[PDB]
C-alpha cells in the first residue's frame, strides 16, 4: 500500500470521525443492549488531543453525544476503559471513596517487541511477514484457552494497528471479574519466565498440564516453517549455540558437529531432536515453546480500570486501522493489507450516507464486529429469555 | 466459621481464664507442631485430648477464639502466629469429621460443586491426572472429583493445579477443603485488621492489660 503521511492525520481524521467511524456498531457494543442502568453512561473513555494533550475522565449519555464530542475533538487517539459507579465526567461531584471501577472485559494485549529475544526478521518496533506467525501462534493458543478452558464464549481479537494484537474478552459474567481473578487467568496462560536476561525461560516438569500440551500441539503446526525456514534459528553458530545454551552442557559438542555437517536448519532440528531424544532416556519442547509461546503483560489484564486502544481507532504512525480480526481465517490475516485511514479516506472521496464505510475496505472488518455483535445479542437473548423462566 | 461475635457477656474470671487456656491450645499447637509432624492419631489424639481437656465447648471455643483476637491484634507476627496454629486447627476439626456430616458444611456453604460420575471421571481422569500437582502415580484413585466454577478455585489454576474445560475446575474432595481453608486464612486475616482498627477504643481499659500483654 502507499507509505502513509501522518502530516494529513487531522483531515483525514476529520473525515474519518464524521463518515467512516463505525458509531452506531461502537454503540451496540458498549451499551450491551440496555438491559443494565447506565452500563454505557458509566464507561469511560480517554482521548489524546491537539499537541498530545491527554484527556481522560471522558463520558458519554447516548450515541450522539460520542459523535459529537469525537467530530468536534477529532482525538488522535481513543481508549475505553471501566464502567464506573458514578457517571466519570461527574467525579468532581463525587465523594471521595465513593468513585470506582466496577465492570470491565478482560483484556489482553500482545506486542512484537515481547518477542525481540527469538527473532531475526526485522528490529522491534517493525513487524515483517517472517514473524507474524507468532500473532498467529499467540491468537491461537490464547483464543483456545479462553474457549475450551474458561468457557468464555465472546471473544473479539483486534489489530493494534502496527505490530501486535489484542484481544476483548466481553462475555457478562466476565466484564464482573475481579482483578484477582483476572490477575490468575493471565498466570494460568503465562509459560515464559522471562527474567533479568536469563538465557533458559521455559522448564517443563515430567508431568505436563493439558494447557501447556494443547500449546505445544498448537505450534507444532507452524513451528518448521515459522521457525526451521523463516527464522532459520539454526542458520549459524550465532544462531544455533543460542538454542545450545537452553540444552544440558552435556550435549553442546556432539550437536556442535551435527550443526557443522548439516546444510539447513531442518536439518539440524531433526538432530537437535535425536540427539536430546536419546539424552532424555522434553527439551524439545521447551525450545518450541521459548520460541513461539506467547508473552503476556500481566498489568494489561489485571487492573479492572485499565484504559486500552480503542477499536476502530486510527495509528498515528502506521496510520492502519484497528481492526477486528476474524478468527476463522486467523492464519489469513495480513497486517500489510490492512487498510489505511488515508487509503479509506481516499476511496470515500472517489465517490444522508449511512452505509459509506461499506462502499470502503473497512466493509469486511467491520462485518466481522457484526457478527461479533450477533452473537452478544444471542448469548443474551438466549440467557435471560430462556434462563428466566 | 468463627464469625459472628459471641453477645454474650461473661465474668472478668471467664474472660481472663479462657484467654489462657486458648494461648495454651495453640501454644499446643506449637508443641505437636515442631515435636511431631501430621503423624497420624499420635500428632491427632494428643491433641484431640488438649481439645476437650482444655474445654474446647463450641461456644467455648467460640469466646476463646475472638477474645485472644483483641490479643494478636497487634503485632504481624501475632497475627500470622495467631492465624496459623488457628489454621491447623481449624484442619484437624475436618479431618476427623465424617463423610456424612463433612457433605452438609460443604453444601449448607455457598459454594456450588457437583460431583462426577465414573461416566464423566475416567473420560477426564487422563486430563485431571496430569493437572495434578507432581502427586505420583497415574490412578485417579477412588477419592471422587468435583466439578466447581473455575473462578471459586482461583488459587488452584493460577499455578495450573488443577483442569479446567469450559470454565469448571475438576478437583478432588482434598481440595475443595484446601480451597475454603483458604478462605477462612483470608477471612479471618481481615477480621484482625477490623479489630486491630478499633482496638483504641478499648486499649485504656485496665480489665484488659493482662491479655494485651
Ligand atoms: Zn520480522
Amino acid at each position: 500500500m502507499e507509505t502513509f503521511d501522518p502530516t494529513e492525520l487531522p483531515e483525514l481524521l476529520k473525515l474519518y470521525y464524521r463518515r467512516l467511524f463505525p458509531y452506531s456498531q461502537y454503540y451496540r457494543w458498549l451499551n450491551y443492549g440496555g438491559v443494565i442502568k447506565n452500563y454505557f453512561q458509566h464507561r469511560e473513555f480517554s482521548f489524546t488531543l491537539k499537541d498530545d494533550i491527554y484527556i481522560r475522565y471522558q463520558s458519554f449519555n447516548n450515541q450522539s453525544d460520542l459523535e459529537k464530542e469525537m467530530q468536534k475533538m477529532n482525538p488522535y487517539k481513543i481508549d475505553i476503559g471501566a464502567v464506573y459507579s458514578h457517571r466519570p465526567n461527574q467525579h468532581n461531584t463525587v465523594k471521595l471513596g465513593a468513585f470506582q471501577a466496577q465492570e470491565k472485559e478482560l483484556v489482553f494485549d500482545i506486542d512484537m517487541t515481547d518477542y525481540d529475544d527469538v527473532r531475526r526478521c526485522c528490529s522491534s518496533a517493525d513487524i515483517c511477514p517472517k514473524c507474524w506467525t507468532l500473532m498467529t501462534m499467540a491468537i491461537r493458543i490464547i483464543d483456545r484457552a479462553l474457549k475450551e478452558d474458561f468457557g468464555f464464549k465472546h471473544r473479539l481479537w483486534v489489530y493494534s494497528g502496527r505490530r501486535g494484537v489484542h484481544c476483548w474478552v466481553c462475555d457478562e459474567s466476565v466484564r464482573k471479574l475481579s482483578s484477582a481473578v483476572r490477575s490468575g487467568i493471565v498466570e494460568y496462560l503465562s509459560l515464559v519466565k522471562g527474567g533479568q536476561d536469563v538465557k533458559k525461560k521455559v522448564h517443563l516438569s515430567e508431568k505436563i498440564h493439558p494447557f501447556i500440551r494443547k500449546s505445544i500441539n498448537i505450534i507444532k503446526k507452524y513451528f518448521e516453517e515459522y521457525a526451521l525456514v523463516n527464522q532459520d534459528i539454526l542458520e549459524n553458530k550465532e544462531s544455533w549455540d543460542k538454542i545450545l545454551a537452553l540444552v544440558p552442557e552435556t550435549i553442546h559438542d556432539e550437536l556442535q558437529q551435527s550443526f557443522q555437517k548439516s546444510h539447513n536448519s531442518l536439518q539440524r532440528w531433526e538432530h537437535l531432536k535425536k540427539v536430546a531424544s536419546r539424552y532424555q532416556n522434553w527439551l524439545e519442547w521447551e525450545i518450541m515453546l521459548q520460541y513461539c509461546f506467547p508473552r503476556l503483560d500481566i498489568n494489561v489484564s489485571k487492573g479492572i480500570n485499565h484504559l486500552l486502544k480503542s477499536p476502530f481507532s486510527v495509528h498515528p504512525k502506521t496510520g492502519r486501522i484497528s481492526v477486528p480480526i476474524d478468527l476463522q481465517k486467523v492464519d489469513q490475516f495480513d497486517p500489510f493489507t490492512v487498510p489505511t485511514i488515508s487509503f479509506i479516506c481516499r476511496e470515500l472521496d472517489a465517490i444522508h450516507r449511512t452505509r459509506d464505510y461499506k462502499k470502503t475496505s473497512l466493509a469486511p472488518y467491520v462485518k466481522v464486529f457484526e457478527h461479533f455483535l450477533e452473537n452478544l445479542d444471542k448469548s443474551r437473548k438466549g440467557e435471560l429469555l430462556k434462563k428466566s423462566d | 466459621f468463627y464469625l459472628q461475635p459471641p453477645s454474650e457477656n461473661i465474668s472478668l474470671i471467664e474472660f481472663e481464664n479462657l484467654a489462657i487456656d486458648r494461648v495454651k491450645l495453640l501454644k499446643s499447637v506449637e508443641n505437636l507442631g515442631v515435636s511431631y509432624v501430621k503423624g497420624t492419631e499420635q500428632y491427632q489424639s494428643k491433641l484431640e485430648s488438649e481439645l476437650r481437656k482444655l474445654k474446647f465447648p463450641r461456644r467455648r471455643d467460640h469466646i476463646s477464639h475472638f477474645i485472644l483476637r483483641l490479643a494478636y491484634c497487634q503485632s504481624e507476627e501475632l497475627r500470622r502466629w495467631f492465624i496459623q496454629q488457628e489454621m491447623d486447627l481449624l484442619r484437624f476439626r475436618f479431618s476427623i469429621l465424617p463423610k456424612d456430616k463433612i457433605q452438609d458444611f460443604l453444601k449448607d456453604s455457598q459454594l456450588q460443586f457437583e460431583a462426577i460420575s465414573d461416566e464423566e471421571k475416567t473420560l477426564r481422569e487422563q486430563e485431571i491426572v496430569a493437572s495434578s500437582p507432581s502427586l505420583s502415580g497415574l490412578k485417579l484413585g477412588f477419592e471422587s472429583i468435583y466439578k466447581i466454577p473455575f473462578a471459586d478455585a482461583l488459587d488452584l489454576f493460577r499455578g495450573r493445579k488443577v483442569y479446567l474445560e469450559d470454565g469448571f475446575a475438576y478437583v478432588p474432595l482434598k481440595d475443595i477443603v484446601a480451597i475454603i481453608l483458604n478462605e477462612f486464612r483470608a477471612k479471618l486475616s481481615k477480621a484482625l485488621a477490623l479489630t486491630a482498627r478499633s482496638l483504641p477504643a478499648v486499649q485504656s481499659d485496665e480489665r484488659l492489660q493482662p491479655l494485651l500483654n
